[PDB]
């Protein structure tokens, strides 16, 4: 529930947390909140995770069809416009707040998309429940035309702040960098949180539990 | 003299014994029925469509019979065959281009527009309940990363990219002129391209046309919006080619 | 979307499609139906016995309810769909009335279906003539015959399909009030009527009988054999 | 509360290369228990089981429709279902009812048809894919089951230890829950066999 | 057969004989002429008097499709009425969707596209009517577009549709109509229509004449009666 | 095939409707007589074989308690129109608390008539015209009435009309023996004797269906005993 | 459209239906299919015509498909019609399975297919599916049971039947050499090999020219096994040996 | 738009779809194409003979991909090929959306066959005048499918559609090996193409796509002419 994106001197850097939770308890620590769309387009989704996943899959399929028909690389602008029109057709009932980053023929682009269908092109965008911490980190340590490492560190710090100041994000950070030339998608970018081992290991063997019936049906 | 017909093979577009579609191939000569020849060429950085303007009578407003249509700002087109069919295809192309612009956020590439128009023409060819729009459209534009582009659809629908081609009664003669010109000269500038475009019509049809007897459209990489030449530019190019 | 008028009035107002459906009915298998004073009997020629064949699936006599049954003559597939639609109509009537179905009402709505197909767009009528046997509430035997033209009429006895005219003209002279008093005489009458049609006599023939609301059953092959022997006994003494 | 209307508890973890999936057996209305022999784990393949939790009617309907489309696919295609494909297909099935969602949170467990690599995943009422290597749980017992698993689960487990761990997990997660339990069914999918067992749980 | 039975098929050469028969059906009808000038567009249409029991102004071939657009028709008059209804429907739609009166150029383009749309399918037949639309605007001036039954719309300094269309065109060529005065052009239209009318071919006849232009405050209207008798007298004198 | 369902003749009429009229003369003979004391309808059954039950062979149908109808032609096609007429009469009663007038029933039947085509309306519609001529006998506020419904939709109010196989000639003879001041008994006697004379076969109670509508009584169909009572004098 | 319609969904002056007659004739010159019943199973023999060496032949079976868990089919005629028919049959069989939680009876599924085929012949204006279908299966009510259906919509239940070229000769061979009620799987298989060798005498019995399928009931489970190429070679060898033995004894 | 509800394709008295035979004749009269299988991939080759060089042969493409792992070529009419490939692309995208896994080539060919059958048995429509050679890779295996205008399909190790197609098939049979490599497959395909090119093939006139475990990819004229030089 903490995703962010930024444009640096070369292209786009996208980042996301991994604490996918339903209700109030953590359901997963390895959510894939940075969806692939095109070899030059990625999008980070927040909110109803199923809706975000279906939206990203549909956009990826539509841009696959478009690019393969036109013989050109997919555009961030066409993806953004399709997202806007579809979400607006559903009047925001698709609980998906998206950060669409990518590099196209006209240059790197970053867009903030709201579930009601509103979109905006901004150099740095944060979204999710923990969006405010990452937004503050960006407003504090953002510069125009930053280097690759500076952008990566800034996004990492923003995700770390969102993780440590929100109760719906953590346990990993995901990064994806898109440029004019190279696309990198490093999922376990940095694991700022570890787990201590169980001090007293407690294990059981057969005969510790009570079983009523056994049924073996060997397969081949 | 015993004008027999083979049922409906020669009457509606169904598969003929010779593996042909008779009403599809009638459209090729339906292009000729218009009696007008349109030839288009592209330079290294420009694309020029030159078309003779027919004036069967002074009593009609010849300033309003211009057959060059701007599909978008940067896409111009000209058609051959039935003029009503030409207007319908121009309207459909404008609709599709605008729809692509809204649905995809940027101007439609000329190749994709030609592909969509060709698919619509194939919709007519496939169906056996509609006239297969016996009209041929040729369109121009300026494309990034690829340069000036000229595309041409057809009632059959088989389109292709090309340096230069023509549609009309004397499209074969214009094709021959294009063959001889491409085998003679290769390097083309803007003025050479426009001079060759005028020379194609002049050599093929041999009319010594007046300045008002043609309508010419150009797309250049200085203001990629499709612009139509007026009488001043027509006379300038005429005298330049003459000298 | 398919709405081409198939059934149209030819010159002199003759429905040539109806005539062709009648031709298909005539070329179809032979079926007969008698309405005895106590029972109703249907007899179908199982022509081309074609051994190694499960005759259960090709049985042309199908029961619609506990008191209604029909035997067709014509197209087997149109017969099957009409039997399905008649099962639908009988069940719908039983639901909406919670009373036992009426043979005449069933035949009437089948005739209405046939007339709708004659009057419809893009459709052709059902090339089958149906003999509907059954019993009313009071146990009154009912025998009706409907044709692809849509007309249905009640008959004391009749025949449909191949040789239908010959069989019905034989029955109209062989039918007497005292000849259908008991099940034995009715079965013998139907068997001697179909004997002129079926070459085998006993093995290329199938008989079904319905009593007054008594769970109609199909006649056993041994019963058919012994009753053909009985009619031969009558023949030798007469 | 609609998913707790009937109650439920389903889990699935991974072994060294085998899989354990277990579920409660109690079926009844919010108040009374009707049947204690209800089946909640259904075979979507020879080496692939699926557990469903939530509204019992939605469980049964989703299972029937899933078996419908799965059988159609496998008859059209000629290969046993791949677990990832089954999970994606059921997730799509749940998403098709975005405005009419089935109040069910299912889990899918099994082995790769050719690799026999363990696979487990979970969904929600909309059908959100959730692939977690260690374990996935669903139902009204969610908190108890998560707490049990996050300490009882270890990587690279033999089938017998895997069964012991999952059996203890279900037993100790349903005995502290009121709308689930009354018998636990456990399926252990090993490389070349499956073992189906009923635990000696408290029936009340 | 096969090449002239429907508008959805080409001739072996690629012709549309149904549209050619529609052209025949619009040619054999009565004459209808439209002249545009620098300050107005006039229409003079020829009415066949089947019997004197008819009213003057009955079965008008002049329709008023927009607040400023007229329509002079020839061919099947019921088809002409239907096309006038379609034209006024299109004008109403444009006014509703854009808040101002439709320009004549786009009106004619849309109507011609509609006409051509019913020349493509075997489920319909091409219209048996040709029609000229005249309008005026403060920024555009006087405009006149003629539309064929095929669906082709062109601007005409002056056009004629009917039997004597070519004769009317040829004799009126002496007029430099592109910078003339609407009032006198009405009289010249009366003249040309009287000469091109064949009294022997049609003994009984009537004229329906109208203009639209700057003198009309940019709204289509019929000729006032007094100008009608004066133009009729001028035409009688020009008959010589 | 080739010719459509909406095709006229060179002289300007539907030859399909002409074929329908030809089928009308192919139909069974029916007779209707209207008098001041009611209206009578009769029809010949045309029994094919004695095995056919006379009960199911009835060409006279009740539209309402005050309306009877005689059909000639495609008797299978006539029952749908009869059901439509009855449901329309009952709708009129349900709406206006009165019995529907016979003339309005005939007009509505004409509205249903000649409504068919290939692609002209909803696909679930008629393809061919009704091939049945109808005689609507009835009693209403305008006294006894009788209407000849032609399949063309050209409905007619006629005092007496004979239709079917022996329509013409028999209708002229009926007119000659018909008067403007005949009683109901005279009407039934005349209709019965004309039908007996025009019978193609020896008629009896099992060869004819008779019905009447009276100003006081409802629509009553003559049973066998009264049929024999009225036919023995003729 | 009156002149240019094909009006394939109307009657004929003599009462027949030309479209179904032509479909049956085309099926007659189409591939060979044979179905037989044994006391412990039912066997199918399907003949593949296009046997070019360029075939990948990776499929388990070409004209033999599996309608549902306990019923198999053999198609005769247009293979694309066959594919669309087969997946429609699978769809409706699984529909019955969903609706009743019981394997769909073979008679039920055959009746449904014949209903839809008859309706498609009845109207729609389209050319009928010119494919004959031969269904085998096992059910609670009749167990092993096989049907032959026709493009006209008519079906019949048989102990054994064949479709394709020399259909009359094949059915004569069945009527001569089929032991009703006493046909084991081995003797049924031998009779099937005999038919495959005889009803298509041109291009005499070849392993790759035909495909063999069996359907049995083991432990209350319907097992559909497609005999492999080595199995078909074993059948060919057994047929050659038995024919040689019969001729030598003759 | 009304739409004819009567199928233009009808059963002849002999039962042969003579209309489909004419469609196949149009396929034969169209430009030829070949497809071939290797032990570890599929190669599709075809020729694009335009008119005189005024056509920009580079601008248009004939080999088309459906997915990253599926490509195809056609013999016949380009207008039909465009709509058919576009519909196949839609079907593959829909399958990927539903099942989150790449389309198997067999299932895609089955869907295309169903589309062709619907076209042939429906009303108001002309049968497709193309034959598709479809290459695909899935589950670490190669697949090459012939799909005819009749709507049927086959898995063919080698095929040749168009003019001289029977001779091309025989030539492939003579020069086909069961365990050849992709290099041998390219050699055989180019050899067949030059044996049936009729007019001195050129790197521009030959367009080739290769499908293997790395996916499907179309060879650019550089390596195209490189392989033609290596093959002679």
């Amino acid at each position: 529930t903490t995703i962010a994106g930024v444009v640096y001197k070369d292209g786009i850097v996208l980042g996301a947390d991994t604490r996918a939770t339903e209700g109030m308890v953590v359901a997963d620590k390895n959510c894939s909140k940075i969806h692939f769309i095109s070899p030059n387009i990625y999008c980070c989704g927040a909110g109803t995770a199923a809706d975000t996943d279906m939206t990203t899959q549909l956009i990826s399929s539509n841009l696959e069809l478009h690019s393969l028909s036109t013989g050109r690389l997919p555009r961030v602008v066409t993806a953004n416009r399709m997202l806007k029109q579809m979400l607006f057709r559903y009047q925001g009932y698709i609980g998906a707040a998206l950060v669409l980053g990518g590099v196209d023929v006209t240059g790197p682009h970053l867009y903030s998309i709201y579930p009601h269908g509103s979109t905006d092109k901004l150099p740095y965008v944060t979204m999710g429940s923990g969006s405010l911490a990452a937004m503050a980190v960006f407003e504090d340590k953002f510069r125009p035309d930053m280097e690759e490492e500076e952008a990566k560190n800034l996004v990492s710090e923003a995700i770390a702040a969102g993780i440590f100041n929100d109760l719906g994000s953590g346990s990993n950070i995901d990064l994806c960098v898109i440029s004019k030339n190279k696309l990198d998608f490093l999922r376990p970018y940095t694991v700022p949180n570890k787990k201590g081992t169980r001090l007293g290991r407690y294990r059981c063997e057969k005969g510790t539990t009570a079983v009523l019936t056994e049924k073996i049906t060997p397969l081949e | 003299s015993r004008g027999s017909s083979a049922g409906f093979d020669r009457h509606i577009t169904i598969f003929s014994p010779e593996g042909r579609l008779y009403q599809v191939e009638y459209a090729f000569k339906a292009i000729n029925q218009g009696g007008l020849t349109s030839v288009a060429v592209r330079g290294k950085d420009c694309a020029v469509i030159v078309t003779q303007k027919k004036v069967p009578d002074k009593l009609l407003d010849s300033s309003t019979v211009t057959h060059l249509f701007k599909i978008t700002e940067n896409i111009g087109c000209v058609m051959t065959g039935m003029t009503a069919d030409s207007r319908s295809q121009v309207q459909r192309a404008r609709y599709e281009a605008a729809n692509w612009k809204y649905k995809y956020g940027y101007e439609i590439p000329v190749d994709m527009l030609c592909k969509r128009i060709a698919d619509i023409s194939q919709v007519y060819t496939q169906n056996a309940e509609m006239r297969p729009l016996g009209c041929c459209m040729i369109l121009i534009g300026i494309d990034e990363e690829q340069g000036p582009q000229v595309y041409k659809c057809d009632p059959a629908g088989y389109y292709c990219g090309f340096k230069a081609t023509a549609a009309g009664v004397k499209q074969t003669e214009s094709t021959s002129f294009l063959e001889k010109k491409v085998k003679k000269k290769f390097d083309w500038t803007f003025e050479q391209t426009v001079e060759t475009a005028i020379t194609c019509l002049s050599t093929v049809l041999s009319i010594d046309f007046k300045p008002s007897e043609i309508e010419v459209g150009v797309v250049t990489v200085e203001n990629p919006k499709f612009r139509i030449l007026t009488e001043a530019e027509i006379d300038a190019h005429l005298v330049a080619l003459a000298e | 979307s398919y709405d081409r008028a198939i059934t149209v009035f030819s010159p002199d107002g003759h429905l040539f499609q109806v005539e062709y459906a009648q031709e298909a009915v005539k070329k179809g298998s032979t079926a007969v139906g008698v309405r005895g004073r106590d029972i109703v009997v249907l007899g179908v020629e199982k022509k081309s016995v074609a051994k190694l064949q499960d005759e259960r699936t090709v049985r042309k006599i199908c029961a619609l309810d506990d008191n209604v049954c029909m035997a067709f003559a014509g197209l087997t597939a149109d017969a099957r769909i009409v039997i399905n639609r008649a099962r639908v109509e009988c069940q719908s009537h039983r639901l909406t009335v919670e009373d036992p179905v009426t043979v005449e009402y069933i035949t009437r709505y089948i005739a209405s279906l046939k007339q709708r197909y004659t009057q419809s767009n893009g459709r052709r009528p059902f090339g089958i003539s149906a003999l509907i046997v059954g019993f009313d509430f009071d146990g009154t035997p009912r025998l009706y015959q409907t044709d692809p033209s849509g007309t249905y009429h009640a008959w004391k006895a009749n025949a449909i399909g191949r040789g239908a005219k010959s069989v019905r003209e034989f029955l109209e002279k062989n039918y007497t009030d005292e000849a259908i008093e008991t099940d034995d005489l009715t079965i013998k009458l139907v068997i001697k009527a179909l004997l002129e049609v079926v070459q085998s006599g006993g093995k290329n023939i199938e008989l079904a009988v319905m009593r007054r609301d008594q769970s109609l059953k199909i006649l056993n092959p041994e019963e058919i054999e012994k009753y053909v022997a009985e009619i031969e006994k009558e023949k030798e003494e007469n | 509360s609609i998913m707790s209307y009937n109650g439920g508890a389903v889990m699935a973890m991974k072994g060294k290369n085998c899989v354990a999936i277990a579920a409660d057996r109690r079926f009844g209305i919010q108040a009374q228990m009707v049947t204690t022999d209800f089946q909640k784990i259904f075979p979507m393949g020879d080496r692939l089981y699926i557990g469903l939790a939530g509204l019992a009617t939605d469980v049964q309907t989703v299972a029937q429709r899933l078996k419908f489309r799965l059988n159609l696919y496998e008859l059209k295609e000629g290969r046993q279902i791949k677990p990832y494909t089954l999970m994606s297909m059921v997730a799509n099935l749940l998403y098709e009812k975005r405005f009419g969602p089935y109040y069910t949170e299912p889990v899918i467990a099994g082995l790769d048809p050719k690799t026999f690599k363990p696979f487990i995943c979970s969904l929600d009422l909309i059908g959100c894919p959730m692939v977690t290597d260690d374990f996935v749980v669903s139902g009204t017992c969610a908190e108890q089951m998560y707490g049990m698993c996050e300490s009882l689960w270890e990587p690279n487990m033999d089938p017998d230890h895997l069964f012991e761990t999952i059996s203890q997990a279900m037993l100790n997660a349903v005995d502290r829950d009121a709308v689930s339990g009354m018998g636990v069914i456990v399926h252990i999918i090993e490389k070349d066999k499956i073992t189906t067992r009923t635990l000696k749980a408290r029936m009340d | 057969t096969g090449y002239d039975l429907s508008a959805s098929t080409f001739s072996p050469d690629g012709r549309v004989f149904q549209v050619e028969y529609a052209m025949k059906a619009v040619e054999n009808s009565s004459t209808a002429i439209g002249i545009r000038c620098k300050d107005g567009v006039v229409f003079g249409v020829e009415k066949l008097v089947l019997s004197k029991l008819y009213e003057e102004g009955s079965n008008k071939r002049l329709f008023n499709v927009d607040r400023h657009v007229g329509m002079a028709v020839a061919g099947l008059l019921a088809d002409a009425r239907s096309l006038a209804d379609i034209a006024r429907e299109e004008a109403s739609n444009f006014r509703s969707n854009f808040g101002y009166n439709i320009p004549l150029k786009h009106l004619a383009d849309r109507v011609a596209m509609y006409v051509h749309a019913y020349t493509l399918y075997s489920a319909v037949r091409p219209f048996g009517c040709s029609f000229m639309l005249g309008s005026y605007s403060v920024n555009d001036g006087a405009q006149l577009y003629m539309i064929d039954p095929s669906g082709v719309s062109y601007g005409y300094w002056g056009c004629a549709i009917g039997k004597a269309r070519q004769a009317a065109k040829t004799e009126i060529e002496k007029l430099q109509m592109k910078e003339m005065t609407c009032r006198d052009i009405v009289k010249e239209v009366a003249k040309i229509i009287y000469i091109v009318h064949d009294e022997v071919k049609d003994k009984a006849f009537e004229l329906e004449l109208s203009w639209v232009g700057e003198l009309t405050n940019g709204r289509h209207e019929i000729v006032p009666k007094d100008i009608r008798e004066e133009a009729e007298k001028y035409a009688k004198e020009s008959l010589k | 095939y080739d010719r459509g369902v909406n095709t006229f003749s060179p002289e300007g009429r539907l030859f399909q409707v002409e074929y329908a009229i030809e089928a009308i003369k192919l139909g069974s003979t029916a007779i209707g007589i209207q008098t001041s004391e009611g209206v009578c309808l009769a029809v010949e059954k045309r029994i094919t074989s004695p095995l056919m039950e006379p009960s199911s062979i009835e060409k006279i149908v009740e539209i309402d308690a005050h309306i009877g109808c005689a059909m000639s032609g495609l008797i299978a096609d006539a029952k749908t129109l009869i059901d439509k007429a009855r449901v329309e009469t009952q709708n009129h009663w349900f709406t206006y608390n009165e019995t529907m007038t016979v003339e309005s029933v005939t007009q509505a039947v004409s509205n249903l008539a000649l409504q068919f085509g290939e692609e002209d309306a909803d696909p679930g519609a008629m393809s061919r015209p009704f091939g049945v001529a109808l005689l609507f006998g009835g009693v209403d506020e305008k006294g006894p009435q009788l209407f000849h419904m032609d399949p063309s939709g050209t409905f007619v109010q006629c005092d007496a009309r004979a239709i079917g196989s022996a329509s013409e000639g028999a209708q002229s003879s009926l007119q000659e023996v018909y008067h403007k001041s005949m009683t109901l008994k005279e009407a039934i006697k005349s209709s019965l004797i004309i039908l007996k004379q025009v019978m193609e076969e020896k008629l009896n109670a099992t060869n004819i269906e008779l019905a009447t509508v009276q100003p006081g009584q409802n629509f009553h169909m003559f049973t066998k005993e009264e049929l024999e009572e009225v036919i023995k004098d003729i | 459209s009156r002149r240019y319609d094909s009006r394939t969904t109307i009657f004929s002056p003599e009462g027949r239906l030309y479209q179904v007659e032509y479909a049956m004739e085309a099926i007659g010159h189409a591939g060979t299919c044979l179905g037989i019943l044994a006391n412990d199973g039912v066997l199918l023999a399907a003949e593949r015509r296009n046997i070019h060496k360029l075939l990948d032949e990776v499929f388990f079976s070409e004209k033999i498909y599996k309608l549902n868990e306990d019923m198999a089919c053999s198609v005769a005629g247009i293979t694309s019609d066959a594919n669309v028919l087969t997946n429609e049959l699978r769809l409706i069989a699984q529909r019955y399975l969903l609706q009743y939680q019981e394997p769909i009876p073979c008679e039920q599924l055959v009746t449904a297919l014949c209903d839809i085929k008859q309706a498609y012949t009845q109207f729609g204006g389209k050319r009928p599916f010119g494919v004959s279908l031969l269904y085998i299966g096992w059910d609670k009510h009749y167990g092993f049971q096989l049907y032959q259906s026709d493009p006209s919509g008519n079906y019949g239940g048989w102990k054994a039947t064949c479709i394709g070229n020399n259909s009359a000769a094949a059915v004569s061979m069945l009527k001569q050499d089929y032991k009703e009620g006493e046909m084991t799987l081995k003797s049924a298989l031998a009779l099937a090999i005999k038919v495959l060798n005889k009803t298509m005498d041109v291009s005499k019995l070849s392993a790759e020219k035909v495909e063999i399928a069996t359907l049995t009931r083991e432990n209350g489970k319907t097992v559909i096994r497609v005999l492999k190429q080595k199995e078909v070679e074993q059948l060919i060898k057994k047929h050659e040996e038995e024919e040689a033995k019969a001729e030598r004894e003759k | 738009e009304r739409g004819y509800s009567f199928s233009l394709t009808t059963f002849s008295p002999s039962g042969k779809l003579v209309q489909i035979e004419y469609a196949l004749a149009a396929v034969a009269g169209g430009a030829p194409s070949v497809g071939i299988k290797a032990a570890n991939g599929v190669v599709l080759a075809t020729e694009k003979k335009q008119k005189s060089i005024l056509y920009d042969e580079r601008s248009v493409h004939k080999v088309e991909p459906i997915t990253k792992h599926i490509g195809l070529v056609y013999s016949g009419m380009g207008p039909d090929y465009r709509v058919l490939v576009h519909r196949a692309r839609k079907l593959a995208q829909q399958y990927y959306l539903v099942y989150q896994e790449p389309i198997p080539t067999a299932q895609l060919v089955q869907r295309v066959a169903s589309v062709m059958q619907e076209y042939t048995q429906s009303g108001g429509v002309r049968p497709f005048g193309v034959s598709l050679l479809i290459c695909g890779w899935n589950e670490g295996r190669p697949y090459l499918f012939q799909s005819d205008p009749s709507g049927a399909y086959f898995a063919w190790k080698a095929t040749a559609m168009g003019k001289n197609y029977v001779n091309g098939k025989t030539f492939l049979e003579k020069r086909y090996n069961e365990d050849l490599e992709l290099e041998d497959a390219i050699h055989t395909a180019i050899l067949t193409l030059k044996e049936s090119f009729e007019g001195q093939m050129t790197e521009d006139n030959i367009e080739v796509g290769i499908c293997n475990e790395a996916g499907f990819r179309r060879l650019t004229p550089t390596e195209v002419k490189d392989y033609l030089a290596a093959i002679a």
